[PDB]
């Protein structure tokens, strides 16, 4: 699983961090200040949390 | 009376006073803020143990950053 | 007001008529004019993280968890390895498994936590720190875990490495922060200058190539025929200081890639409007390549200052302030960019809108430090502290476009944080001492003012100490910039200050002075020993003798605070290793040496902090009980331990006897004593890490007010837990009656064995929004600069503007003043801090004064 | 048989005539003759530990478990501590929890492991000796808790530190044992010279003393005003060691006493014998005082001479060897005790038993060694060598009535180990020569003799390349002892070598010379480039470009052998300190240095084994295949791949070419320069870390026999695998045909450039055990010293008995012969190594001999 | 349930290793060599081994 | 009759009467099989003892007599 997430982008192979199956979780979050964004290096067997969109 | 006097395991201990904010250096410790003189002097006193100690002035709650230094 | 001057009749009223149709009030609220509409969105957006009396005024803002726990993992990883690089590993491991954040309208992109909310922790530093952030409301979670990393922890962390040196006593009274300050090694407080100049010349390629060049040289001269063990044996400290560059180096290219891949992702996934789309694309190839390759426009270059002020201060490790000649270092990219228009091409204000995105980049900064350092910085995130002006090698005016572009944003955002200094020169041009007028007027409180003659001399000084023998050059000696808020430093690509440890710091006199009075007993905060046994009351005698029990005490005091220091420093470069910063000084990669071993250039210092007090209470002292026997020494004693209770007509003759800034004579000639003789002259026998002097650079940054909650009732005629004096050689609060000119005399006469000193002045509105107070500005910096006194700091705020802050916060929260060394939000700084600014004689000037200062209207 | 001398008739009958009543077969099974019934009983049920072809010979041999559990668990409590301080506590902790063993009969008490049978093992030191050690059927008990401290000990291993540091192709080629020893770091084998008269002399609580002393000075020193930072922080090392060294002297004093304690309790509570209970009582108050207290008697310095011996050799650290000069570092206490008789009285025969008991519990201590050291030293459980003899600061003679003590110990006891070494001058007495020749005549194969002179000129040269300038004093120079087998080095209370990282380690010239004809590919053990590529076969077009392609060779490998021992150096001073040897070392205590950081005396050497085989095979090479033109290079080489095989003629041939001590002046001119130029001149070109020049020790030990199997065939005649020469500068074995006067004209040859070479010679049995034995080989000793040789050692033993020891082995158990610089069990030998042995030339003495000796009946 | 071992002998106050309860453990062993005796630190409160001798 | 690879061999060189670990590195060893009739014993190197074997192969151990 985690790995049909909307927010689930594959890491690119020629990327200095690249692993086999890593990728990058991409969210937008908002609060009362603004809108952000937060990136968290992931892989493609991994847990997958509690909001889940498939692509 | 009003100074501060130990008390072992006290109910109320300057940990949860108002007057008190912890140490600078060691959160053991604690800075006893009750002693406000009428021109504006905020007189600390040094705590060396925030768990057992306690005086009469000791009332519950945490004062806003305003009322610190 | 109306001033009558040599026949004119000067009006003050304000430059701009409609501010006449303003209230005095709440002036401030209508000064702002962001630059464009996407700066004032993200000043309206921004996400302030100011602190105050120990305590984050936000509720939003608590501490994160990343950082500790991917330095845990790695730190576990790399036992045997040599430390160096496995710091490297550390700072690896943290670059690449950390949350990157991308908000809106944000051009300069990056961050230091997982979350834009938060901040990073630091348990290698020191345990105390992280067990009081563990027992607050802003705790980092899950708390267990983060227990048990700092449990981990308490065994490696700097304090558990250097507390084992010192007397318990001592570090006991150290760590009361009412005598000396706490040592950095028990705080985890620190500053740095970083090389910029290095990164955004070559990139971070370039340094790992080189790195590698030498490494293979290294093993090669090992293997050479035939062997000298005398010799060949130094290859390997500089073998692992090289190969963790390499790591901390690829890291950080890494982690800067991920954060435009980042970008990348939001444009082409996330993002709606076309136009935003092409702007994170734009930025995302920049992070591509900065900081891996040379920096090529402005755009290049404020983004490669970010991440390595990122890196540098919160990351690798912790590290206030933003030291950097930002005018000098970003002009070549500013003459790419908007002179020559070669790459990233841009206007002058599309640079001021850039200079503006990077203020409020740094307003976002929260500050991972310890509750002591959360107390005496109030209304702010932390210390930031840039330098512009000033002159170049050859003497000339170093005054550029660059200089104006920077000043007018700081002056059209109206944020705080980063506050600035300029070193004046009489070469430097008027224009853009227009610009920093502007600032001073709208009472932003910065650019604080700093000698540059005095300066580069002191550079020149303190290069003759350099342990190699490679100090800054006489041409080198011109760059220089304040490292924290007011001690001047070299910056450039090498011979910068890495540590705290080399200089900083603070020691107390006001404390030292009434445990003087009291054979070093701490009756008023502690009851306890603070001080060494110098005599008890019937001990003085005579006033020669108080002052010889203050030289023990400060002796003793300076001693420990210095030797702290320099044991932090050797537990440093062994344990604390920055191999990203040596990575990017071109001394420690020709030598292969760590950044906090390898010191070309001495800086050694110590601030005195409430040295006036002890200085008014000196001088009454003397006047009173000893040459006039008025009162004696028991008699004050024992109305001190009283709090002058019963004894007011006491207090009120100690409170009116002579005091420093009034230009008299008496009070003068044994203060000039106090600061040249005692507080200077005793410090100065100590030598540091560097085997240079260490000299006073007075200041008071907030602990002033700290500083005298803790201490007691002083002679001065302060009573008990009454905030100390505003600046190191600043008058006390109404104290000064004979006006600006003559704190300016008083000020000018100690020229001798002070590295810096603070004047904090604050003058009148009215002339100052008048057309004629440039002029009277101009004419009191000349006359400022021909008196030779250091540094001047200028506040315009009226009394009644701030009071209705008091009542009204919501409505003033534009309103920006000036504490001593930085400045902050009125409105987020305690009543006993905005009541010490307040008390602050607003200072008019009458026909004598500028006669005196040679004005010409 | 009968010789006629210059007229006179010299006839070799026994001098012991029950000797013409012995068979000759069994004559060294009837000489052992212990002075009381209680030595008698101790070396009928001694519990060897030989050690042969890298495996222990007796089953009930099996390694320990004790030192590894406590090492671990105090190395993972004093995480974050500075490394002196955690080595002070892990010793701490394994002498506070070591089972202690109290055996019958004994009165020197004391051992190094939980049983009597086992013995310590080193996780600390190499990983790969305990996985090694797992392995073998002698393993750690449990098997996966000793599993579990190798892999928690395997990131922080010394073997672990050093290797990052090396080409993983070079220390693979180091590895092999085959042309270079692997290093000291990779194995864990080491040596040391311990000041034991300071533990004699002072005593432990005197240096406890003296270093808490020195501790408290220099924190008053950190605190004094005014602080120097280039000068302060040289404290925290010093105030470290000395800390450790209080934390290891106090846990030494407290171990002995509970061994005392241990004494007390058998006596009191399971002896049943009251001359054993008041021995017993006697023992525990020894053990009481000492070491804590200055010795007063013989009782007293013998039982702290053990207990510093187990310290510095086995329970700190692994340490090779017995070094020390006995006779005058116990001189003092024998005339205390048997001279006087002021302290613990006793007879000449009470100190001749009690050296008897000190033997018999060294051949009672089982070494911990890796398995390469378990197969290079065949036959013995470790090298122990101690020195006697010599002369003083004076330059007068050092014999005494102790020495004699010793010698007569060594005799009637016949134990393989420990050693005797005997520094020769003119000056020694004739009556101590005597017990020495009653020693030699015996077989035991020592004392070996070396040349005083040259040994006392040595350490004034090496004192010359003091760093410091400390080194040893001409009147210091004269007290000298042998490392292990054949290095001089100083003995005393200072400047004593503290680790092999000085000196020590082996290179091999004959697998040099095979890979000099291979372009440095080992074709006949490994088959991988062992070496450099000097050179294919038709490149060698001269002889000088064979010598210069072996030079090659040579410097690459000696190259490797140096930086290897200096790297293991650094890192043990870094991470391998021994607090206690620091303690009783005056100049380490005196700076608050570590053992192996400070090195006042130089004493750098490598060992160069299989010398004269590579030496006659060069020789054969300029012989027969350039000067003669008979074989060519390829035919040459052809031969050698074929192991001789169809080549027998040619084998024949080169094996017939000009050797090494036959007094041929064409093989002894190119083996002069073969040693001179290439094998001394091109290692002295290095310099360790000591700052000195690194000399070769001819010598063998075993290693030949190893590294003969290792080599493939060679010029010299060899077959594949077989055994090289025996040592530094003896002969192949029966090569020499020319009798005992043209071997030492041909060993006297060589005189440049050279630390020391071992000879060994095997002397006819009739002639030494004759009347005039003594008289013979007296003057073979004063030619061998007028001739400047470095040193001899000496096997009497006839064929015919060892090879009936070899048939009926369990027959033969008090055989003892002499391999190289070590005296074996000869039952203990493998078969291959007592042929080597046997195939020696027994020597004899013509007239001719006689008369170039000046002997005079 | 280690103090009333026959092999139990408490360490002297004086003692310099001495702590509350520690005490030595004293064997008597023999194997085909010989006879020997081995002393164990070990405590008052402690666990008993197969060789307990009462009293 | 050369040593040669094989994986996970039932008979390792590591249970060869001929071998003898290799003095530095366990993982590695010496084959002692090749005694020559004039008493050399000329051992070869092996890389790997755990998947290695020859036609030679004899389970068991030499006393230390009859090694090196
Ligand atoms: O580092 C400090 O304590 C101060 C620095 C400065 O004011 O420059
Ligand atoms: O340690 C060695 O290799 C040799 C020492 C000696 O012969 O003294
Ligand atoms: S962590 Fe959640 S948001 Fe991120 S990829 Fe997995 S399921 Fe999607
Ligand atoms: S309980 Fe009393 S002494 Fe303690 S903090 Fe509160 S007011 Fe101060
Ligand atoms: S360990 Fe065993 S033998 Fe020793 S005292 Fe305890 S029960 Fe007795
Ligand atoms: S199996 Fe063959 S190659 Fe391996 S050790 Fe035995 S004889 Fe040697």
């Amino acid at each position: 699983t985690c790995k049909q997430c909307a927010n689930f982008f594959p890491v690119p192979k020629d990327a200095d961090d690249y692993e086999a199956g890593k990728a990058d979780c991409v969210r937008e979050k908002e609060d009362e200040k603004g809108k952000y964004w937060l990136s968290k290096p992931i892989f493609e067997n991994s847990a997958q949390c509690e909001a889940f969109q498939t692509k | 009376q009003n100074q501060p006097h130990t008390e072992v395991g006290t109910a109320r201990p300057c940990r949860s006073c108002k007057w008190q904010t912890p140490d600078p250096t060691d959160p053991h410790r604690g800075q006893c803020t009750a002693n406000r003189h009428a021109m504006g002097g905020v007189w600390k006193r040094w705590l060396r143990d925030v768990e057992n100690t306690t005086c009469s002035r000791h009332e519950e709650g945490k004062l806003s950053f305003r009322d610190h230094v | 007001k109306v001033l009558e001057y040599k026949g004119k009749k000067l009006n003050f009223t304000p430059e701009d008529p409609a501010e006449e149709t303003i209230p005095a009030d709440e002036l401030h609220e209508h000064l702002q004019k962001p630059s464009t509409a996407r700066t004032k969105r993200l000043k309206e957006r921004c996400r302030w993280k100011h602190a105050s009396a120990g305590e984050f005024i936000e509720k939003s803002v608590t501490a994160g968890i990343e950082r500790m726990r991917y330095l845990t993992e790695a730190h576990k990883a790399s036992e045997g390895k040599p430390e160096a690089i496995r710091r490297a590993l550390g700072l690896a491991n943290v670059l690449n498994k950390s949350t990157l954040v991308l908000q809106e309208d944000e051009f300069i992109v990056g961050y230091h936590a997982e979350d834009p909310n938060m901040f990073p922790l630091y348990p290698e530093l020191s345990h105390m720190a992280v067990q009081d952030y563990l027992r607050s409301d802003y705790s980092p979670q899950p708390a267990d875990e983060a227990a048990a990393i700092n449990e981990y922890w308490k065994p490696h962390s700097l304090q558990s490495k250097c507390q084992p040196y010192f007397d318990p006593a001592d570090l006991g009274r150290m760590y009361q922060v009412s005598s000396m300050e706490a040592p950095s090694f028990a705080s985890g407080y620190n500053s740095i200058v970083p090389p910029y100049e290095t990164v955004l010349e070559d990139g971070l390629l370039a340094r790992i190539k080189l790195a590698e060049k030498h490494i293979a040289e290294a093993q090669a001269d090992m293997s050479t025929f035939p062997w000298n063990g005398t010799k060949g044996l130094d290859n390997i400290a500089k073998i692992d200081n090289w190969k963790a560059m390499v790591i901390a180096c690829k890291a950080v290219i890494s982690w800067a890639r991920r954060q435009g891949r980042l970008c990348k992702i939001v444009a082409e996934n996330f993002e709606t409007d076309p136009k935003r789309q092409a702007e994170l694309l734009e930025i995302a190839d920049i992070c591509q390549r900065i900081p891996a390759e040379p920096c090529k426009g402005l755009k290049d270059a404020m983004q490669a200052k970010f991440f390595t002020f990122l890196i540098c201060h919160a990351i690798e490790r912790y590290a206030s302030g933003y030291a950097q000649k930002e005018d000098t270092l970003l002009w070549p990219y500013y003459k790419a960019s908007v002179v020559d228009k070669k790459f990233q091409p841009m206007s002058h204000m599309d640079a001021v809108e850039l200079v503006e995105m990077e203020r409020l980049k740094i307003s976002e900064h929260g500050a991972g430090k310890s509750r002591a350092y959360r107390e005496i910085f109030p209304g702010s995130n932390d210390l930031f502290i840039l330098t512009v002006g000033g002159t170049n090698a050859k003497g000339e005016d170093a005054c550029n476009d660059m200089t104006d572009a920077i000043l007018e944003a700081a002056k059209r955002i109206r944020t705080a944080e980063p506050s600035i200094v300029f070193r004046y020169s009489k070469k430097n041009r008027e224009k853009t001492l227009r610009w920093v007028f502007e600032c001073i007027r709208d009472g932003l409180g910065y650019p604080s003012i700093k000698h540059d003659e005095i300066g580069t001399e002191q550079m020149k000084e303190y290069a003759k100490f350099s342990l190699n023998g490679n100090g800054a050059t006489d041409e080198e000696a011109h760059n220089w910039v304040n490292v924290l808020c007011m001690s001047p430093g070299i910056h450039g690509r090498r011979k910068t200050q890495k540590t705290r440890s080399e200089g900083g710091g603070s020691i107390f006199p006001a404390k030292l002075l009434e445990i003087s009075l009291n054979d070093g007993y701490d009756w008023s905060y502690a009851d306890m020993q603070l001080g060494p046994k110098t005599g008890d009351l019937s001990s003085l005698k005579s006033f020669e003798d108080v002052w010889e029990a203050f030289r023990k005490q400060y002796q003793y005091a300076i001693n420990l605070c210095i030797s702290t220091k320099d044991v932090s420093r050797y537990f440093e470069q062994r344990f604390l290793q920055m191999p990203f910063v040596s990575a990017i000084d071109d001394g420690c990669m020709e030598l292969g040496m760590d950044a906090c071993a390898l010191s070309e250039q001495p800086n050694g210092w110590h601030n005195p902090i409430t040295t006036i007090v002890a200085a008014n209470s000196l001088v009454a002292i003397k006047k009173l009980v000893f040459e006039e026997k008025k009162y004696t020494l028991e008699q004050l004693s024992q109305a001190l331990k009283a709090n002058w209770e019963g004894f007011e007509e006491m207090r009120v003759d100690f409170k009116r006897a002579p005091k420093w800034g009034n230009d008299d004579d008496y009070a003068d000639g044994i203060i000039t004593r106090f600061y040249e003789e005692i507080i200077g002259g005793e410090m100065r026998k100590i030598t540091n890490y560097s085997g240079g002097p260490v000299m006073p650079t007075g200041q008071a940054v907030g602990l002033y007010m700290e500083v005298g909650s803790r201490t007691g009732p002083t002679p001065d005629g302060r009573f008990g837990g009454e905030a100390a004096d505003d600046g190191g050689i600043s008058p006390y609060m109404g104290t000064d009656k004979k006006g600006p000119t003559a704190v300016l005399r008083s000020v000018s006469k100690v020229q001798k064995n002070q590295k810096g000193n603070l004047l904090n002045q604050r003058l009148s509105v009215p002339i100052m929004r008048s057309k004629h107070g440039f002029e009277i500005w101009n004419s009191y910096i000349k006359t400022w600069h021909d008196l030779n006194i250091d540094h001047v700091q200028f506040n315009v705020v009226s009394t009644d503007e701030m009071r209705a802050a008091q009542r009204e916060p919501e409505k003033h929260h534009d309103l920006i003043v000036r504490v001593s060394g930085y400045s902050a939000r009125f409105v987020d700084i305690p009543t006993y801090g905005q009541n010490t600014i307040i008390a602050r004689q607003e200072q008019d000037f009458s026909a004598s004064d500028l006669e005196f200062l040679n004005v010409e209207i």
